[PDB]
């Protein structure tokens, strides 16, 4: 089903473990996917003024 | 942000025109317009910094429920980029666009009676830069011919000789004046550090001027997604219901 | 009689070695198992069926 | 009779009626999670001697890189929450933050801007009223530990009744030497050292005998919510930086020793259930502050 | 003569007899540090946009996994904590719980540790009795800091004579002004502001002149033996919640101000050392109760 | 005329002058992170299962091994950050650390030794002097929170002057009933319970008129700049746990009931600024006995 951001949620029947520690793999890698313009922002930052 | 960056007299009529009086007045109280106060500003002293908050900080304000407290607001959104609170003006008006209650009669607004000289005392023209005085300017003007008080207009200039000088030369029934006019009314644009200035308009317009160059690329996909499937408010039919108060 | 289990494998541990050292080594294999050592975004909306 | 009250309930001012919506709670709420930041870059700069923890967390603080001629301030998120705690204290304090700083500066971390998350204790009793007769003398002293001294002068024994308001959760009342107290048309009990009484419950009598002076402490607690980063040690810090430097100098203004007392009395005013909820997150804003001063210390 | 003592002090009720073995000490030890991970898990939730931590600490926690729906009680561990704490504070208590389900609870972690091997410092004042002449009146106002105000209204000078145990470590007199104080059948000294003391060294006696009053400030420090988990300001706030979630409302009990109130006025009392034994666990159940319950709001 | 005073503001003794430079700063810096370490080496033991953890943290901070037929005691730098503290406390006691052990204690870990990176609220409220005239009683009680009672038994009203020094940043005065209090050579304004005034300004009079009794509360703040490792609830808990092992057993000072008492005292002192600079290190030291001592009693 569609989530609120347009994600999909899969619902499944599922191990525990294997939910926890794939699902926070997901959590991990998910912190550091940033939008372009964010991107941009962060390298304009470190760059002269010009 | 978008009313700052008109930097034509054309550009800012067409924004008037598509947009309504809703992002002209503003929903949160705010505090008195004219009183003194004591401010911090720790980037230069120790100590508070005095200053007088008006009606052209950026920054939402109390008003009155009447035709001078909106002329008012609408001045400020124009030069200021920030509205006021002017409580429960009714759906009619804030369908209809900012250029429409400045210039057309289907309003349902008298603006005959509307005292110049006091409500630049008001909006503290003083305090003002070349830019916001012509944007001022402007929309007199267009009330003055909307009214038929063109005479009043002149008199305001002829008492206020420094804005004479650098008064509009627009007639807003004639197109070619507008066609042709040169003059440069942009408040904000892209040129700057990341610094605090002492005044309250001060620091506020550097902070609409630090914030234009992100507003430029981050509002196109933002806005498209909330008005993806909704209804245009400026000009809603409706059964035309009632108009209370004015 | 039914049940379900969650079949994680087998993963021997000796008693006199380290426990953290040997859950070190395990992690990194187990990680390469679910495939969740390398930077990823799951894309599971398409296996569906109507 | 003679009607006695504790100092600090004393005509609350009214607080703050702006940056209360959800987009400044985001803003109070992302303020105080990088200044916590802040705070650890300039332990690790100082254990690495090196430059680098703390140039990153001060560029994602104040968006500007740190220069050696000027004076590194927070930038204009410092700017900001200083001039927006004070909105909070009081109505006559301005409002000059202008709301696209507000959401600009919301949007530099990803942060739930919920202030009812947790829960936390306030020790100030509140003591709304005691009231004696004409032969006897009362005293109240203290705000986290009230001292109630009474004495008797008159032929009989006189009856004290106590008030201790309706918010507090739990009182627990202590006698210098046993006493009797008891709820309105109610039995006296027999003499005990210690009560622990419900302020919802009633009025309180206490039968005061004419031979020594009688001191009664009062100690109470009292829930409310608070968000999940609220701690009482960096807010009570920040509450006194504040109070230092300046920013509670309004005109017609109330002055506390304590956030304990301040959010205490603006919960007993006649609207104070929608007073702490301002207090709250002048709370969240003050830990906030107290973090960011000490990482750039400014003599 | 007249004797003056500290309220707090006054009968301390007998303290539950349960749930202090060696596996039910285990118990508290395995809920308060799975608490602790529950309340870091919960902000590391609220810092981030994704909600693993709290899933899994609370599915370890309460041995179910959390649901939008149904409300977060905590699981079968919230419920045995609770009822232990109602257990420790009262021999009155109905202890109902039954041991099975307490060694259960406590497979779920291993804890590297015990109930003896740390100290913490206690800041309640012990004045087990003040002994005056006839004409001179003494009150005594304050736990944390005791007040001992003393007044002569007779002829001359009275002697008044302090004790307090002799359990604390040191206790520290200051007086709003100078006076003197002296071991018993001991000469006086000179008269200073602040004096420091042995409670073991004997009853003190303090002159007391004639004219204004005289007010002596008590500070003192004890040491008990806690588990190197232990906070005073954890414990502290969990003793308030739990007086306000009525777990101690049992008929024929004391009420305390403080957990440092409650554990000193135990201590100073016949069979004192086998009481603060059982004070010590309720006090770790308390900083368990307290970080589960502002994770878990009810 | 009578006059009053704080106790804790009377005769502060002299403090050491040693172990103040950069090299033995940085030994407090590094005992400090090192002590810390350790009480952490605890939670992490529980977690692991396995006592390799705490012999990490133990050797580090000893230089030795630990073994279970020795009492852990924390070898060399426990030994020298107990005498350092010694020597903080008065000036009479001797400084028996080499400057060599201090030097190679310090390169353990890398810190910069630099106290004046931070700040410190202390509580303790300065009262001076209080001057009253005759037929009047002024009682001072209370170091964190004053009580000044006040009582006139004289036909009219009378001025009584209030002197809070000129350290302390604020000053709330909180009265049980409304009272009139103005600067010298000022008209009184209406009555009011509270009142907030900056000490530097001025001596201050309070109009007290006949009849019952009127109490003031006095709380104060004053800022010290501290490290940015300095935990005042650390360094409290330090300074209880010292003076309760002896370690300011010394012939020729004075004892305060707590680490706020003693700072504020030192900096009223004739020259309060030279010794301000080594409470705050005396500070530091304790924050790592507290440390060091609840992780390895003795």
């Amino acid at each position: 089903y569609p989530d609120a951001d347009g994600n999909d949620v899969s619902i499944i029947f599922s191990g525990a473990m294997s939910h926890a520690i794939f699902t926070y793999a997901q959590s991990q890698w998910n912190k550091n996917i940033i939008k372009l313009d964010d991107y941009i922002r962060e390298i304009t930052l470190t760059v002269p003024k010009q | 942000m978008d009313v700052l960056s008109k930097g034509s007299l054309k550009e800012l009529l067409a924004h008037l025109e598509k947009t309504p009086l809703e992002e002209a007045i503003s929903y949160r109280i705010g505090t008195v317009p004219y009183q003194n106060v004591l401010i911090s500003r720790n980037e230069y002293y120790n100590q508070l910094y005095p200053d007088t908050t008006s009606l052209i900080d950026g920054v939402s304000r109390e008003g009155q429920r009447n035709v001078n407290g909106l002329i008012m607001s609408i001045i400020s959104y124009v030069v200021s980029g920030s509205g006021h609170y002017i409580p429960n003006i009714g759906f009619m008006l804030l369908r209809r666009s900012i250029l429409d209650i400045l210039t057309k009669h289907d309003t349902g607004l008298v603006t005959n009676n509307l005292n110049y000289g006091i409500i630049a005392r008001n909006l503290t023209v003083s305090k003002m830069n070349c830019e916001q005085r012509k944007r001022m300017l402007i929309c007199f003007k267009l009330l003055a011919y909307k009214d038929g008080n063109q005479n009043d207009y002149e008199i305001y200039l002829n008492q206020n000789i420094p804005l004479k000088q650098i008064a509009p030369n627009f007639i807003p029934g004639d197109m070619r004046t507008v066609i042709h006019n040169q003059d440069q009314l942009a408040i904000v644009g892209i040129p700057l550090t990341q610094s605090t200035e002492l005044s309250i308009r001060d620091d506020n317009a550097k902070s609409y001027k630090l914030g234009y160059v992100d507003w430029y690329n981050s509002n196109s996909f933002l806005r498209e997604r909330s008005e993806f499937n909704l209804i245009r408010l400026k000009d809603r039919d409706t059964k035309y219901g009632k108009l209370n108060g004015w | 009689h039914a049940l379900i289990k969650e079949d994680l494998g087998q993963w021997p541990v000796e008693t006199g070695i380290s426990l953290v050292n040997q859950a070190g080594v395990f992690a990194v294999q187990l990680a390469n198992k679910l495939g969740i050592d390398k930077p990823f975004v799951l894309d599971a909306g398409s296996n569906y069926f109507t | 009779a003679n009607r006695a009250t504790s100092a600090f309930l004393d005509n609350p001012h009214p607080v703050g009626v702006n940056y209360v919506d959800e987009g400044s709670r985001q803003f109070v709420a992302v303020a105080e999670l990088l200044a916590s930041k802040l705070i650890d870059s300039s332990r690790e700069s100082d254990e690495s001697n090196s430059d680098v923890p703390f140039v990153q967390a001060y560029s994602k603080f104040a968006d500007d890189n740190p220069r050696h001629l000027r004076v590194k301030t927070g930038g204009k998120m410092a700017n900001a929450l200083t001039n927006v705690i004070r909105s909070y204290y009081s109505i006559n304090a301005p409002a000059i933050v202008p709301q696209v700083e507000i959401d600009r500066l919301a949007s530099k971390a990803t942060v739930s801007g919920d202030m009812y998350n947790s829960y936390a204790i306030f020790n100030s009793v509140p003591i709304v009223e005691v009231l004696s007769p004409a032969r006897t003398t009362v005293s109240i002293v203290g705000s986290d530990r009230a001292d109630v001294t009474m004495l008797n002068t008159g032929a009989g024994a006189a009856n004290i009744t106590f008030n201790f308001g309706q918010i507090a959760e739990t009182v627990i009342l202590k006698g210098s030497v046993p006493f009797q107290l008891a709820r309105l048309n109610q039995p006296m009990p027999a003499a005990r050292f210690t009560y622990k009484l419900r302020p919802l419950d009633g009025p309180f009598i206490v039968v005061l005998p004419v031979g020594n002076p009688l001191v009664i402490s009062a100690t109470a607690a009292t829930r409310i919510q608070v968000p999940l980063a609220f701690n009482k040690a960096l807010v009570e810090s920040g509450f006194q930086t504040a109070m230092n430097d300046g920013l509670f100098d309004i005109q017609n203004v109330n002055y506390y020793s304590s956030f304990d007392e301040f959010i205490i009395s603006q919960y007993h005013a006649q609207d104070g259930i929608n007073r702490v909820s301002t207090c709250v997150i002048l709370g969240l804003a003050l830990q906030a502050y107290d973090q960011m001063r000490r990482a750039l210390p400014v003599r």
